[PDB]
């Protein structure tokens, strides 16, 4: 919740057989560290994803890196998203509810 | 109050652009056109039917509103007459009363 | 004020033990050592304030006074003296009182046990009279004086011999450094006071320095004795009406006391009522500190404002008197008036500030965001630059009253509506 | 507002001081009059609902409510006109 | 006494008429200025009323020059000026309170009208220093309660405050405002 | 004794009326329909309804919160009392939608709701201000458990405005007329919290006697002080459930605070964190993209040495509070400042004073009615 994705995998205790007995689990919150990953950052380094999902390899890497299309960048980030499609602001724009006070004051 | 030679330059404030697209436009539709004239000559000829019209009914009203007018001199005075003479049948009437 | 048409006939006769005398001629900062020679006669000979000011320049000159003065310890000053050798051969008269002092002691001492033993009223009230008698004879006798006004403070003539006994208890406390029973003081010498006897001027006036005392030098929380001493004798910055009485760390550790301990509302208060009134009109001609920690604030100088506020701190530190907040006022002197500076302002630079104030640019830089991150500036940094930004100039004020004053009326018409 | 504020002070600020004064009288003396206690009330001109306002004053109140809604109008068609024709 | 109220309430009005007016007194040097005012038919004064109302005049306007006329000739005529020896002081004393106000009745009206000002322009032209004139403006958008920023080391204002329809919009907001509070003193009156 | 003489006559008349209720209103047309006819006012056949709404929630709370053990209070309510009522066909006028909403209020103190999408959707009939308002009073609360701030925060501003052109007159909210009012402020105050730096329409839905205190609790809460999360937390409590009666209180009987351990200790958890979600965005944000000078100055801010400034920052900027992106040649730190709206007051007010001006119309033609 508080989205300590690094204390998560350092927590987990491996002795514990109904945690791995649960089916699609460890993919599961994955796929949610991902998930939030999208939504707030434009870039995220190789070893800085690596280590949020449970500090994989190289080569368990590549699922994650083409689940959403990600793709390494120059030096030698892995993108995660444009820095316009990220920020989203719907902020200032109105005042331009003419029509309907006009509709309302048209008598 | 100016002091000085007329030379605005254009500013726009209200019904500027309302009373300006009105006038402005239809100017352009009035100085040239080959679609207003025709138009207005069967305006013209609407208007005519109606001075027509008009004569007939000019006719009737010669013979109609000649019969009001003189009654209205008699009639519409004699019901102001009894407008203004009630005050005197409201005075001597509550004068018989007490 | 309505006391002062009384104060005008007596024209500053007030009643002080050393009588005028003090320290001889020196040579350091001179609205310092002002309330120094004053506060030695109207504390009854301070003691170690002695010796306070010859540690940063030498003076033989508090050896007269250091002649003069037995209920600290008798022989104390009779070695200050010797120090400086001197030949002062007849001190045989000392030896002699003192001595005999104990012998009369055995009695009291002995009445004294047996009463509180006993639980006798009339036993140890003739104790008390003997014993009130006995301690300001030498009171050194520390505790002794302490033991004597423990039980029962009221004496045979209860408010005159209680009033100048526990001040020189009050007195003699904070000369033996024994804060704990001046703090016993600093509940019972301010009440006797508030049980005013005739309420002369010599008398009340002089009460009220006594208030200005305890408060001066600093054990716990003092700021609250402010508190408490402001709404005493309402809002004078001397408490004394006629404008004789100069007290400058008053007022500066009334400074140091609003805003190192609590908000500054609350010191625009201060800033009209303490800061402009009769008193204080003679006080602004005077004093270099407390004059430009407010009058350059007040009118919103920032250049000669900053630089002689820095200028203060300086002096601050050589300050050897007893404060013991003298850095938070350091810090604050800095902070109040940046604040207040930066309040209206479109663009300051931190290049500029941290030349001023002789700090590097990035403290000065995380001092400004503290400033903005504790809220006391909307502002924002143009860090390209190294400059500060306030902009507001928040136009449209029509809406504030359009939601209300219809909110009322529809309301408010509900009363009308309702028989 | 001021018309309003002086009648409504003699129909119960005054009311209210002459009932508290009738207070202090008791509401009746037996012996002889309650000469203070008759001469409490005595009128001020409004006792209530000065009619020239409320009648030929309101019909302005209306006159000015129209005053309102015609100078309005035209700027409500201003606003629909001015917008749109630069819209294009 | 009429002059001593002028530097007080020429700003004071300034501000009023720049739609700050609730605070509109009678029976003051108002009234007395009221009655000298309403004279159609002044031109040269040759009392020492209607020197109070010349340099009252000038004041308004914001012209320095104006105070100065009176100050100097009725204070010969007069002989008010000729009675101290302290008039030599008094004359600093009224001149730079003259510029200094005469500046603010100048901004009550101008500020609308600026983006942005030259602050040095302002020391050279009412003859006063940066100094004072920092101090001044510092005072003044502090607790005359403006809508300007201030650049104090720039010597520079950024205003940008509006509007000139608001003389009207702020008046019937008054108007309206004014409606509700009476309104509930007729409430209040009537249970 | 007393106590459980009307509080027994309460249940014992209401498992009368349920029969009555199912009876009436299914299948006995002509028993409804003489039921329009004979008074001047189907207004004492409604509420009766949404009467024992809040009455029955008090009686059965009561047996909730004295009975601890071997329950037979929640079982015999949640399948009778309730699902009998409603579930079944509606009577044929607000009747539904009342019986509806009683539901909804019942649903709403147990702590099972996931079923408010559907009673929504059998909300068909029209939404009349006294059904509105009240469906918006829990809405806006399933908002609030929804850690939907944002939209729960406008849905609270509407309910407590007072211009929802509410008249009432014939106590359809009686003895409970304040509780609309410090219920719908309360829970505001908490939604407020956790988000703002965008309204800047708080305007509108508290008025500046509650502002102003309001407002400085947020600051004082997250900036300087826990204080505030005791005392915001006390006043919350009795409003974020709705408890109607605490039970008598005294030491000889317990059974009463062994409920209010778990009702209370569920909602530690909810302001527990979010709150602390609050301290981050209270750091105004000053410059929008951030340098060396500011991301460092920031990072001073967050907590100190040494270990572990950098982690905890990227941990609490994935929560919702922050859109952002890392580069790694530049060492930069770019970041999202968002920021609200100024002035929606005027146009939502522009009917609003017509509503002041109509019913001031309207009401003296009611009285020039009757003088003339």
């Amino acid at each position: 919740e508080t989205c300590h994705f690094q204390a998560f995998w350092q927590a987990l205790d491996e002795n514990m057989d109904l945690l791995e007995g649960i089916t699609g689990f460890e993919d599961s919150v994955r796929k949610f560290i991902c998930h939030v990953v999208g939504i707030t950052y434009q870039h995220i380094d190789r070893w800085l994803l690596a280590e949020m999902l449970g500090d994989l390899t190289d080569s368990q890497l590549k699922m994650w890196m083409s689940k959403y299309g990600w793709s390494a960048d120059e030096s030698g980030q892995i993108f995660i998203c444009s820095q316009e499609e990220s920020i989203k602001p719907k902020n200032i724009v109105e005042k331009i509810d003419f029509d309907s006070v006009s509709s309302i004051m048209a008598s | 109050g100016p002091h000085l030679q007329s030379m605005p330059s254009e500013q726009i404030r209200n019904q500027l652009t309302a009373m300006s697209s009105v006038l402005a436009k239809a100017l352009e539709v009035i100085k040239p056109a080959h679609i207003l004239q025709e138009k207005e000559e069967q305006h013209q000829l609407a208007v005519t039917a109606y001075l027509k019209n008009s004569r007939k009914e000019h006719q009737r009203i010669l013979a109609r509103r000649q019969t009001i007018e003189e009654r209205k001199e008699r009639l519409e005075s004699l019901n102001i007459q009894r407008e203004k003479e009630e005050l005197e049948q409201r005075e001597a009437e509550l004068q018989k009363v007490r | 004020y309505d006391l002062t048409t009384r104060i005008a006939h007596f024209l500053d006769r007030h009643l002080v033990f050393p009588l005028l005398e003090f320290l001889s001629v020196k040579e350091i900062y001179n609205e310092k050592e002002l309330l120094q020679g004053k506060l030695d006669l109207l504390s009854d000979t301070n003691m170690v304030d002695f010796a306070m000011d010859v540690y940063k320049n030498l003076y033989s000159d508090d050896i007269p006074h250091a002649l003069r003065e037995k209920r600290t310890t008798v022989v104390a000053q009779l070695k200050q003296l010797q120090a400086e050798t001197e030949p002062i051969v007849k001190m045989f008269e000392d030896p002699e009182t003192t001595r005999q002092m104990q012998s009369t002691r055995d009695g009291r001492m002995l009445f004294d046990y047996l009463a509180d033993k006993h639980g006798f009223r009339q036993e140890y009230l003739d104790t008390l009279y003997r014993y009130a008698k006995f301690q300001y004879e030498c009171g050194n006798y520390s505790g002794a004086a302490e033991y004597l006004y423990f039980f029962r403070v009221l004496v045979p003539a209860t408010d005159r011999n209680a009033l100048s006994s526990l001040w020189g208890k009050l007195a003699s406390e904070i000369l033996m450094q024994n804060w704990d029973a001046a703090m016993e003081d600093l509940t019972r010498l301010k009440e006797t006071i508030d049980n005013n006897s005739v309420s002369s001027p010599l008398q009340s006036l002089q009460q009220r320095t006594w208030l200005i005392h305890w408060s001066l030098f600093v054990f716990f929380n003092h700021p609250k004795g402010r508190d408490n001493i402001i709404d005493l004798f309402l809002y004078q910055p001397q408490y004394l009406n006629a404008i004789q009485t100069m007290c400058p760390h008053i007022l500066r550790y009334l400074t140091t006391a609003v805003i190192t301990n609590k908000d500054v509302r609350k010191r625009r208060q201060v800033l009209k009522d303490l800061v402009k009134v009769i008193q204080q009109e003679s006080y602004t001609y005077k004093d270099p500190i407390t004059e430009f920690v407010e009058c350059l604030y007040v009118n919103f100088d920032f250049d000669g404002a900053q630089k002689k506020l820095r200028e203060c701190e300086s002096v601050l530190v050589n300050d050897f008197f007893l404060v013991a907040c003298l850095e938070d006022f350091i810090e604050n002197a800095r902070l109040f008036i940046f604040e207040t500076f930066c309040r209206i302002h479109q663009c300051i630079s931190i290049n500029m500030l941290a030349d001023k104030l002789n700090m590097t640019p990035e403290e000065a830089e995380r001092w400004i965001v503290n400033l903005i991150r504790n809220a006391r500036l909307d502002a924002k940094i143009d860090s390209k630059l190294g400059h500060v930004v306030m902009g507001n100039n928040a136009v449209s004020p029509y809406q504030q009253v359009i939601e209300k004053t219809k909110s009322l009326s529809f309301r408010s018409q509900m009363l009308a509506m309702n028989i | 507002r001021n018309t309003s504020k002086q009648q409504q002070q003699k129909h119960q600020y005054q009311q209210r001081r002459q009932q508290e004064n009738m207070q202090r009288q008791s509401r009746g003396e037996p012996p002889l009059p309650e000469e203070d206690l008759s001469k409490l009330f005595k009128p001020p001109q409004p006792p209530a609902r000065m009619d020239s306002l409320l009648i030929a004053g309101q019909i302005n109140t209306y006159c000015q409510n129209i005053k309102e809604f015609t100078a309005q109008n035209l700027g409500k068609l201003f606003m629909a006109q001015a917008l749109q024709e630069y819209n294009n | 006494y009429l002059v001593s109220a002028m530097l007080l309430e020429i700003p004071y009005m300034a501000a009023h008429e720049s739609d700050a007016r609730r605070r509109m007194i009678s029976k003051q040097f108002h009234h007395q200025l009221r009655v000298g005012e309403r004279q159609p038919l002044l031109g040269p004064p040759e009392s020492m009323r209607e020197h109070v109302v010349a340099a009252s005049k000038a004041m308004k306007m914001g012209d320095w020059k104006t105070c100065h006329s009176f100050i100097i000739n009725e204070k010969m005529n007069g002989k008010v000026w000729d009675l101290f020896p302290e008039a030599d002081k008094v004359r600093t004393m009224l001149v730079r309170k003259i510029q200094e106000e005469s500046l603010r009745t100048y901004l009550f009206t101008y500020s609308s009208v600026y983006d942005s000002i030259s602050m040095e322009t302002l020391s050279d032209m009412f003859e006063l220093d940066l100094p004072t004139v920092h101090s001044i403006i510092s005072k003044m958008i502090i607790n005359e309660e403006l809508m300007a920023s201030l650049d104090q080391p720039t010597q520079t204002v950024v205003m940008h405050r509006t509007e000139p329809t608001a003389q009207q919009n702020l008046a019937l907001q008054l108007a309206e405002k004014l409606g509700s509070l009476v309104e509930n003193n007729e409430r209040v009156f009537d249970h | 004794q007393w106590l459980w003489d009307i509080i027994d006559e309460f249940i014992y008349q209401f498992q009368s009326f349920s029969q009555y209720r199912c009876k009436t209103a299914k299948k006995s047309e002509e028993e409804i329909d003489f039921l329009r006819s004979n008074p001047k006012i189907w207004n004492v056949h409604s509420v009766l309804n949404v009467l024992h709404s809040l009455v029955d929630k008090s009686n059965i709370n009561r047996q909730l919160e004295v009975y601890t053990s071997g329950g037979d209070p929640e079982s015999v309510a949640g399948e009778y009392g309730r699902h009998s009522l409603y579930k079944m066909l509606g009577y044929f006028s607000l009747v539904g939608l009342l019986r509806l909403h009683s539901l909804l209020g019942d649903y709403y103190q147990a702590i099972k709701v996931l079923e408010n999408i559907e009673l929504n959707k059998k909300s068909m009939y029209s939404r009349v201000p006294e059904c509105q308002v009240t469906t918006y009073y829990y809405v806006g609360f399933a908002y609030l458990m929804m850690r939907r701030y944002q939209d729960a925060i406008r849905v609270f501003a509407n309910i407590l405005l007072y211009i929802q052109r509410t008249k009432s007159m014939f106590q359809r909210t009686t003895y409970k007329y304040e509780m609309i009012n410090k219920q719908n402020e309360q829970m505001h105050a908490l939604l407020a919290i956790a988000l703002t730096m965008y309204p800047m329409r708080i305007d509108e839905s508290i008025h500046l006697q509650l502002r102003e205190k309001y407002g400085d609790k947020m600051l004082r809460m997250q900036k300087g002080d826990p204080q505030v999360y005791e005392e915001l937390f006390s006043y919350s409590c009795p409003k974020f459930l709705s408890p109607v009666v605490p039970n008598y209180d005294s030491v000889h009987p317990n059974y009463h605070k062994e409920p209010f351990l778990q009702q209370l200790k569920v909602f530690s958890d909810e302001v527990q964190q979010q709150a602390q979600l609050s301290t981050i965005r209270s750091f105004l944000k000053l410059y929008t993209t951030m340098p060396v000078a500011k991301l460092a100055g920031f990072l001073d801010l967050t907590e100190q040495e040494f270990r572990i400034q950098l982690l905890v920052f990227k941990h609490k900027m994935k929560n919702l509070v922050w859109t952002s992106g890392i580069s790694a040649l530049d060492g930069e730190f770019q970041s999202a400042s968002e920021v609200d709206f100024y002035i929606d007051k005027d146009m939502i007010h522009i009917a609003d004073t017509k509503v002041a001006r109509r019913y001031g119309d309207f009401f003296i033609r009611q009285i020039h009615k009757f003088e003339e």
